[PDB]
């Protein structure tokens, strides 16, 4: 039988379904590229830019050594990138 | 004469386009049979000249 | 409550996946993760 | 170029789509 | 490469060779349209 | 009627979803497993941790993307947003692997409500709950490999990370380190799977071509109807093909699907006791009596001696990366490798 | 009639135990030959030189295995896909030495395993029954052709086929996995997502079937009473197997034709070991698995290891390693 | 006579723009360069 | 609606084809209009490898299958398999193309304008599947066809230009086939060769007169038959041995182009006389080969005295003996010395690899090529890395025969499978239980229990 919703069939089939989502599927579409491009992405999640994986001369990575003093170790090794 | 035969080609690829899409359409919709049971027939032949006509301008450019 | 068929939304959705992986696959040769 | 390329076969792909397409509206013999 | 004369082709001479993989998926439009009958 | 009843109705209601009391516990947790999946294989790195990248932000595909484990420094912390090491800080926890946590343990807890889901369904419908009690088997191995097996290690650190690649070099870490293809718990878990496969398949194809002829039609799929009392296919006839075949066969239905469903799941039950016992390096690495021939007899060669030197390879080759707090520095001269590779 | 048609009424006879027919003519034998040569040669062949090294691997029991370590060791590097016959020995001794039991088993198993799935359509033909089981066992005989026929072929020896014994499995697929990058192949992911998959869907429909039995017996005996073989009506309620199953996703992920149903159950672990038979066949002709080591660079072009990187250094442990003393040249062509 | 905003409703959507708005990030990504 | 539905045809959607079974007028169509599927392929994909080759760099360097089947018939191609025209992979690639528009064309007429059967139009084009004499008639045409074809390629070979050798004597070039073996000794002789190694059935032939030769043979077989075929009926012993229908019949070419398609696999891995590594890169044998060539060369430069150099096995460092005391290269290259190559041979003596030659004929051309050949072996992976599974990422290279040899064994499996599906459905539908068994006369209860 049927739970009773509107069938998927009818609803993609709407031309009201598609005057809502001709706008909404594209501007999230552009809301997640803008993430990126803005580069917002990089900082709220502090994944390295392609210049920020090793100061300019070293070749040791970043490895945190130290279980409370975690969040300590990692910031002191952004700041010897500037 | 080189602007002539790319005339001459590009001549062919539109033909070409058009027939993709108008040879199976009026194969399929006998409403219009005799209506076009020529274009198709004109189309060919203007087509299979083209060929011709490239193909032996070709040599004056190639 | 019907009005736009079946088949046009699929060929149309359908195109569209084509396109976004076409994208990927692309940029497994340019850019970030290419080996250049 | 590459958009040259894109052009080219977004015209092609589209008219196969498009034959189905002028056949269903002049009720056509799909 | 081609011959100069046909070099503004390249762009269509490269996408020429994916065609019959559209006929593939032109018959599922085609069934698609007549719905599987 | 109390409040207790009123949402019990709710919870209850025939919709095109079913939600239940289960549904609380499952659905915020499966959705922020997924959620946390997907977050992290498409933006986090793994960069202090492991010295890795593993986002499609950073340039990985989807093969090699992960939400890698915690770095070794953690121990076994629950890594809480909250908690003493990230300290409510969003950037640092994903920077010190508290992703990998939060997907574990929201996937342990998604896992009880889809079985308690199961229970659930089966209660109101009137069916047996087998199902439920089939699906103790992935329970036991996600336990076993995610949770028990990096307890018994030194940190979630050596857990498996949530990704393709990621999953690939815990395979090959566990043959190169724990010698697993040796173990005959794995050896079982092989069995039960390889089975269940072999009956999936025989099973569908041996019905598939025991059909009665219902309809008139070429497409022989539109000759059942599922009101219909009568057996869709031929048990008689398909017993004497294989026992004609095979030498035996099925004559119970009912047999028949108990054994399907008891195959795949105890070999996952025992492979899991395999990798409980891996928690502890309690392997079966070797075989005594193998060894202490070879060692006297340079002449003895068996596959078992020739397996343990490419264990040995891997261990040497894939250590300083794969366990980079360890530091090791292995000189050029001391990798073992045979003559000119 | 005659003794021919006697003869041919009795190979296609549907009342014998066992069907002969045809097809079993060739298999019978091939079968029995193999067998018996492989129950000899795990227990009692002396050590074999598989690599062409002169550096004999036991694989027998008498020789010092266990029945994990034992196997029956594949033919010399010598040799390569030279077809090596008893009759083509100096002796037994020589045969033996060489790996020539490796060579009679697969070829005879090989053959009779061919006539196996062509007896099953030929059973189904006399019975009368639809004919394509024999196509589900197409698989796993694939599967059996890679390992010990297509990848010897590619690689030029049989000494790269999979040896018969358990640990001679393991050493193959390491060695495989070294030389191919197998895990990171497509086709290898799809023999897994066939046979994981395929054990999920056995226990997922023993387990539905199982909790939609009818009541039909009583607390104190076996549920398995309550089928009768060769019974006309079903043993338990597909409607009530879709209703929770249904429920437990929607209604539309959900099979209420048996047929259908059957049919997923086939096509799922069939298809996906074709796939990997097909990968181990494909790979036989070095065309291998993806390759991403140090696809991503930072912007000085320092190498950024991902995991696909750390999959390369275990696969390099395996290489350098794997037959110690057959290598002279710096690469590993075959 | 359909509701519109159901409980699948809810489930269709806390996928759906999820996801639309994640292949936009991933589109983007293709064209980041080092 | 003819058939074209369900209900009409008995047979669904997916598998709608099997609907034009007895539509001799539509099914023309889709072979015709598949046919111009092929001939499209052979034109777009010709002119796309041109658009994209660079003559400097070798052909097995840039990804090209179809290009080397022309280069291999003569055309375009110089001493040492340079390219000296392009015009004529041109001409190829146009007039395929071109070709396949108007296959394309009839195609299309018949499945949708045309008649959809043909026997009311015309008893010559129509037909039906249980007449075993129009069958083997129309057998016999295409037998002739074919036999046609055999011959243009001897046309080709001894008439018009003749065929690139690689094994000609200053480092291959095309060559005019005067000679052609005609003795049936040596033609089926080839026949009777073990597959097995050192022997190789037919993808062992090795020269172009046997080739040229083989093909006249063929040609004139092929006309023959055809011919009884046309003026012959099945024999009675035919006639009950054989399934007579339409699916049967294509059940019957699925065994064949499965069966062809393997021998095709192994011939392009294994031959490098009518797949000329000039093309198609070296074989895995021969790249083997090649390594040990190179670093025998490098250590006989700086002093090694190869014929003696004690491996750490006890075997030859750089040579060995094979088990009937051939000399040939050491290593693991053991395992190809049966490998024959124009860049190789000039060392081999009677005894196998001469000592002499190798200490002093040894000319550059062989060390450079035995470079470029263990340098492009056959190895890559899927994205097209090349070299071994643990190389890095640079070189972009799988080789030809790797592509070629790897899709063709995909299509011969899944021909052997189709073969078994149609074939066991074939009988099956003409015994009539191909859709299920008769609940009113189920045929095991009418058998004796087995015990
Ligand atoms: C109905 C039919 C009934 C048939 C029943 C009996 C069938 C017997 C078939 C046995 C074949 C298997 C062994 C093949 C071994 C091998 O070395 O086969 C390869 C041989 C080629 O042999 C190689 O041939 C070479 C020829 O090259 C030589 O010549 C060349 C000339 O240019 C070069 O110079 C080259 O360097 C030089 O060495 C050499 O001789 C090599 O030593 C030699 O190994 O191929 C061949 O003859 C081509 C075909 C081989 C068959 C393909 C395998 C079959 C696939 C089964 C599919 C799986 C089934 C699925 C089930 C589900
Ligand atoms: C596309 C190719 C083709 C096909 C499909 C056929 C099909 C057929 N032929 Mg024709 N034929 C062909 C080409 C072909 N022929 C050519 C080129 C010639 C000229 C030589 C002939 C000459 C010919 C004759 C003389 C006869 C047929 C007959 C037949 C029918 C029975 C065939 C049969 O039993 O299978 C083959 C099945 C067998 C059981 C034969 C034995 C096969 C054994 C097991 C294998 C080993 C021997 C094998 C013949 C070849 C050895 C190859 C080896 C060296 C590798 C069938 C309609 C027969 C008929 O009815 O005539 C009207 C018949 O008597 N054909
Ligand atoms: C079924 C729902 C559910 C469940 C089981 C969990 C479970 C968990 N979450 Mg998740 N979470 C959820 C929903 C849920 N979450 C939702 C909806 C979100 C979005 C906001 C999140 C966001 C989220 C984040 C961001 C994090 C977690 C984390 C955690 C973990 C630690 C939680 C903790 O310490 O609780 C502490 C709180 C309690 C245990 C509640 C106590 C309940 C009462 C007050 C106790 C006292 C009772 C009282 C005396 C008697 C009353 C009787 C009654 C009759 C009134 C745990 C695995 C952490 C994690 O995974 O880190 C590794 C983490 O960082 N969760
Ligand atoms: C090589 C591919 C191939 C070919 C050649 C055919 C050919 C055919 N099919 Mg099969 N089919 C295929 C693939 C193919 N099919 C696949 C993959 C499927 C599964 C999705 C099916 C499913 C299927 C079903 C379910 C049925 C057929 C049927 C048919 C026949 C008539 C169809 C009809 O009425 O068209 C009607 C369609 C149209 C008029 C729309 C336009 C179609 C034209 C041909 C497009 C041509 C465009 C092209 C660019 C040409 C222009 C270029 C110009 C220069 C020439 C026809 C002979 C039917 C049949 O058997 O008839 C009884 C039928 O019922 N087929
Ligand atoms: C016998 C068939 C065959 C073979 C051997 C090749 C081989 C090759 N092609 Mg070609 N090609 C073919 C058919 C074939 N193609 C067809 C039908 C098309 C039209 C779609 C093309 C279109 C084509 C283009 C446009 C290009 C190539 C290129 C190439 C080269 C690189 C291929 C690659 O990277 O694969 C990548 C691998 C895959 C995509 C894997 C596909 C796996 C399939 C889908 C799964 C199996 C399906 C089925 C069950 C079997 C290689 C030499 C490239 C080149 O270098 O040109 C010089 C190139 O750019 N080919
Ligand atoms: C093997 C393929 C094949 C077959 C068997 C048929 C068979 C048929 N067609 Mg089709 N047809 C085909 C291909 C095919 N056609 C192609 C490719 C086209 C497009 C050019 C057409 C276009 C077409 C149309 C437009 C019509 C037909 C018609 C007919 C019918 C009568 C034709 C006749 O008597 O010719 C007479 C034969 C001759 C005069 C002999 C000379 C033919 C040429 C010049 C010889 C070429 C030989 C060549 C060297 C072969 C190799 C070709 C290539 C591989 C290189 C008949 C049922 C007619 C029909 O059904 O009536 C309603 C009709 O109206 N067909
Ligand atoms: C229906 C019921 C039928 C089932 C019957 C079961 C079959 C039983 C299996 C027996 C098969 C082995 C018999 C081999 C005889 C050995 C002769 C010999 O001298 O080698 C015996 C030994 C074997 O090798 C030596 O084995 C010894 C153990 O006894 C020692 O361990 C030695 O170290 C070991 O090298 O080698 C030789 O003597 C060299 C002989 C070479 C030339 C003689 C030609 C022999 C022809 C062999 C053909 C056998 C093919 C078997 C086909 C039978 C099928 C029914
Ligand atoms: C067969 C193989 C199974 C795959 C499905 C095949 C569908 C094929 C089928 O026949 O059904 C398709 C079905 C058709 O719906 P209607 O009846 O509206 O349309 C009928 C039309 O087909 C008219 O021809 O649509 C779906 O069910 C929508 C699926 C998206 C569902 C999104 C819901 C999100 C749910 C979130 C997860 C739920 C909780 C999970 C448990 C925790
Ligand atoms: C050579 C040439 C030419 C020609 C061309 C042609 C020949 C074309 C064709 C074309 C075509 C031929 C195309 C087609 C296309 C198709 C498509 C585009 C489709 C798609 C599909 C889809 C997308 C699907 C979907 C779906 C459905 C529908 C249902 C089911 C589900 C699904 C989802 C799957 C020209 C003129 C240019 C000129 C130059 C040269
Ligand atoms: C039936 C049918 C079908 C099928 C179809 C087909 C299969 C078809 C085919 C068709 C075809 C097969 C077509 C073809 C066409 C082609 C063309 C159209 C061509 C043209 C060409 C040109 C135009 C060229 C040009 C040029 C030159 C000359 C030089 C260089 C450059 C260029 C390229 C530009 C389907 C499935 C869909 C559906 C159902 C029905
Ligand atoms: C060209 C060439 C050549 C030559 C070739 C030739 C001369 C060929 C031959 C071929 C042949 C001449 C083939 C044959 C084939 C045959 C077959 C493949 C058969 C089959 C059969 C069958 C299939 C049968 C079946 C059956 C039986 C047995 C019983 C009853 C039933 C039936 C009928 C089913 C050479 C190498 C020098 C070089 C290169 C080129
Ligand atoms: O043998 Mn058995 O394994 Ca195929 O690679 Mn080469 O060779 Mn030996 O090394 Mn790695
Ligand atoms: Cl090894
Ligand atoms: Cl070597
Ligand atoms: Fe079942």
């Amino acid at each position: 039988g049927t739970t009773g919703e509107r069938p998927f069939s009818d609803i993609i089939t709407s031309v009201r379904y598609w005057v809502i989502h001709s706008i909404t599927i594209p501007a999230l579409f552009i809301a997640g590229w803008l993430f990126v491009s803005t580069g917002l992405a990089y900082d709220v999640f502090g994944t390295p830019r392609p210049d920020s994986y090793y100061a300019q001369e070293q070749r040791s990575i970043p490895l945190v050594t130290d279980r409370f003093e975690a969040k300590q170790q990692v910031e002191t090794f952004l700041e010897q990138l500037k | 004469m080189t602007i002539l035969f790319q005339l001459a080609l590009a001549a062919l690829v539109i033909l070409s386009f058009v027939m993709v899409i108008g040879v199976p359409v009026a194969y399929a919709s006998p409403q219009d049979w005799d209506r076009s049971k020529q274009l198709i027939f004109l189309g060919s032949g203007l087509w299979i000249a083209l060929v011709l006509v490239v193909g032996v301008l070709n040599f004056f450019v190639v | 409550g019907g009005r736009i068929p079946l088949w046009i939304v699929a060929t149309v959705a359908g195109m569209g996946v084509i396109v976004i992986v076409g994208l990927f696959f692309y940029g497994a040769y340019a850019g970030l993760g290419s080996s250049l | 170029e590459v958009i040259a390329q894109l052009t080219m076969i977004a015209m092609i792909g589209i008219a196969g789509p498009m034959i189905i397409f002028l056949l269903a509206v002049r009720r056509g013999n799909l | 490469k081609l011959p100069e004369a046909y070099a503004i082709f390249d762009p269509l001479v490269d996408v020429l060779p994916v065609i019959p993989v559209l006929f593939l998926a032109l018959a599922f439009v085609w069934q698609a349209a007549v719905g599987f009958r | 009627r109390g409040w207790f009843d009123i949402l019990d109705d709710w919870l209850k209601r025939d919709r095109f979803v079913f939600v239940g009391w289960s549904g609380i516990l499952l659905f915020p947790c499966a959705y922020l497993a997924l959620g946390g999946w997907l977050t992290g294989t498409t933006f986090v790195t793994s960069w202090y941790t492991h010295g890795l990248a593993s986002s499609y932000l950073e340039g990985c595909n989807f093969l090699t993307v992960a939400v890698s484990t915690p770095a070794n420094s953690m121990g076994h912390s629950l890594l809480l947003l909250w908690g003493p090491e990230a300290q409510g800080d969003f950037t640092r926890w994903c920077q010190l692997g508290g992703l990998w946590t939060f997907i574990a343990l929201h996937g342990a807890f998604g896992l009880i409500g889809f079985m308690l889901r199961q229970f659930e369904i089966a209660r109101l419908v009137g069916v047996r709950p087998y199902n439920a009690i089939a699906f103790s088997a992935p329970i036991a191995v996600f336990v076993s490999v995610f949770l028990i097996y990096p307890l018994g290690q030194s940190s979630w650190f050596f857990a498996p990370s949530f990704g393709v690649a990621a999953i690939f070099r815990f395979l090959l870490f566990f043959q190169g380190f724990h010698n697993w293809t040796l173990n005959p718990f794995h050896m079982m878990g092989v069995a039960g799977v390889l089975g269940g496969a072999l009956l999936c398949a025989i099973h569908g194809a041996t019905v598939e071509n025991t059909l009665f002829q219902d309809g008139e039609g070429a497409s022989t799929f539109r000759a059942f109807n599922p009101t219909q009392a009568e057996e869709t296919y031929s048990m008689v006839t398909a017993n004497r093909f294989w026992s004609q075949i095979f030498g035996i066969a099925f004559s119970n239905k009912r047999w028949l699907h108990f054994f399907m469903l008891f195959v795949p799941v105890t070999g996952l039950w025992m492979s899991a006791i395999g990798v409980v016992g891996l928690a502890l390096n309690l392997r079966s690495y070797d075989f005594i009596s193998q060894e202490i021939r070879a060692a006297e007899d340079p002449e003895f060669e068996t596959f078992y001696t020739k397996n343990l030197l490419l264990n040995e390879g891997i261990r040497a080759w894939m250590a300083p990366q794969d366990q980079p707090h360890e530091n090791f520095v292995f000189p050029e001269e001391v990798l073992p490798r045979g003559n000119a590779l | 009639a005659n003794l021919w048609e006697r003869f041919c009424n009795w190979v296609t006879s549907t009342d014998n135990r066992l069907y002969v027919g045809w097809f079993g003519v060739i298999m019978i034998p091939t079968l029995l030959a193999a067998t018996i040569c492989f129950v000899i040669a795990f227990i009692a062949a002396p050590p074999v030189d598989i690599d062409g090294i002169r550096e004999p691997v036991s694989g027998s029991l008498l020789y010092g295995n266990n029945i994990i370590t034992g196997a029956v060791v594949p033919s010399s590097n010598a040799i390569g896909l030279h077809f090596y016959p008893i009759w083509e020995a100096a002796s037994l001794d020589e045969w033996l030495y060489n790996g020539g039991p490796y060579q009679l088993i697969i070829f005879h198993f090989l053959l009779g395993a061919s006539c196996y799935m062509g007896r099953q359509w030929e059973l189904s033909y006399r019975l009368g029954m639809r004919p394509w089981i024999c196509v589900a066992y197409s698989a796993p005989l694939a599967s059996a052709f890679a390992v010990f026929l297509i990848y010897p072929i590619g690689q030029g020896s049989f000494s790269d086929g999979m040896p018969l014994g358990i640990s001679g499995t393991f050493n193959f697929m390491i060695v495989f996995q070294a030389e191919h990058n197998i895990l990171m192949h497509p086709f290898h992911q799809l023999g897994v997502a066939g046979v994981f998959g395929g054990a999920l869907f056995c226990a997922m429909h023993g387990s539905l079937v199982t909790s939609s039995l009818i009541r039909e017996t009583t607390e104190t005996e076996s549920a398995n009473y309550g089928y009768k073989f060769g019974q006309e009506e079903e043993t338990y309620n597909i409607v009530a197997a879709h209703g929770y199953f249904g429920r437990l996703i929607f209604q539309y992920a959900s099979f209420n034709n048996s047929r259908s149903l059957h049919f997923f159950l086939a096509a799922w672990p069939v298809v996906g070991v074709w796939f990997t038979a097909l990968g181990i066949s494909t790979m036989a002709f070095n065309l291998n698995g993806f390759n991403f080591n140090h696809s991503v660079i930072d912007a000085k072009g320092n190498v950024i290891n991902t995991w696909a990187d750390i999959i390369n250094r275990a696969n390099l442990g395996m290489e350098v390693m794997h037959e110690r003393n057959a290598h002279n040249f710096p690469l590993d062509l075959a | 006579s359909y509701p519109i905003f159901t409980v699948r409703w809810v489930a269709v959507h806390t996928l759906a723009v999820p996801t639309i708005f994640f292949l936009g990030a991933i589109a983007a990504m293709q064209f980041i360069q080092r | 609606a003819t058939n074209r539905d369900q209900e009409s045809s008995g047979f669904a959607w997916w598998a709608g084809n099997a609907r034009l079974i007895n539509l001799s007028g539509k099914l023309l169509g889709a072979h015709v209009a598949h046919a111009g599927l092929i001939v499209f392929w052979a034109g777009a994909m010709t002119l796309f490898e041109l658009a994209h080759f660079i003559p400097e760099k070798p052909m097995y360097e840039q990804g090209l299958i179809l290009i080397p089947h022309i280069a291999t018939l003569g055309w375009g191609v110089g001493p040492g398999g340079e390219v000296v025209d392009t015009f004529p992979f041109f001409v190829v690639g146009v007039v395929h193309l071109i070709s396949s528009a108007v296959l394309g064309f009839g195609g299309v007429y018949h499945a949708i304008r045309g008649p959809e059967t043909l026997e009311e139009y015309s008893s010559f084009f129509g037909y039906d599947w249980k007449d075993k004499n129009k069958m083997t008639t129309i057998l016999g045409f295409h037998l002739i066809v074919l036999g046609i074809g055999a011959l243009l390629l001897v046309a080709k070979a001894m008439f018009f230009g003749g065929l690139y050798d690689t094994w000609a004597p200053g480092g291959g070039d095309v060559r005019v086939i005067t000679n052609p073996t005609l003795d049936p000794r040596v033609i089926f002789g080839y026949l009777l060769k073990s597959p097995f190694g050192g022997e190789g059935w037919i993808v062992s032939v090795n020269n172009l007169e046997d080739v040229v030769g083989g093909h006249i043979w063929i040609g004139l077989i092929c006309i023959a038959g055809g011919i009884w075929h046309i003026l012959t009926t099945p024999f009675g012993w035919a006639r009950r041995a054989f399934i007579w229908s339409g699916e049967a019949y294509l059940s019957y070419s699925l065994g064949a182009l499965s069966m062809m398609g393997f021998i095709a696999t192994c011939f392009v891995w294994f031959n490098n006389t009518v797949y000329p590594s000039e093309f198609y890169g070296p074989t895995g044998p021969e790249a083997s080969q090649a390594q040990a060539m190179t670093f025998l060369i490098r250590d006989q430069k700086l002093g090694a005295n190869v014929g003696s150099a004690q491996g750490p096995t006890g075997l030859g460092k750089y040579l060995m003996r094979s088990p009937t005391g051939e000399i040939i290269f050491g290593g693991e290259t053991m395992r190809f010395w049966d490998f024959r190559g124009p860049w190789l041979e000039p060392l081999r003596g009677p005894n196998g690899l001469d000592l002499n030659k190798i200490k002093n004929d040894i000319q550059p051309w062989q060390e450079r090529r035995a470079a470029e050949y263990m340098t492009h072996a056959p190895l890559g992976s899927l994205n097209s890395v090349g070299g071994v599974a643990t190389e890095i990422n640079s070189v972009n290279f799988v080789s030809p025969r790797s592509w070629l040899a790897t899709s063709h064994f995909v299509l011969a499996f899944f021909f052997l499978v189709g073969h078994l599906w149609h074939a066991g459905r074939a009988r099956a539908a003409a015994a009539g239980f191909e859709k299920g068994i008769d609940r009113e006369s189920e045929p095991v209860l009418s058998m004796p229990s087995l015990d």
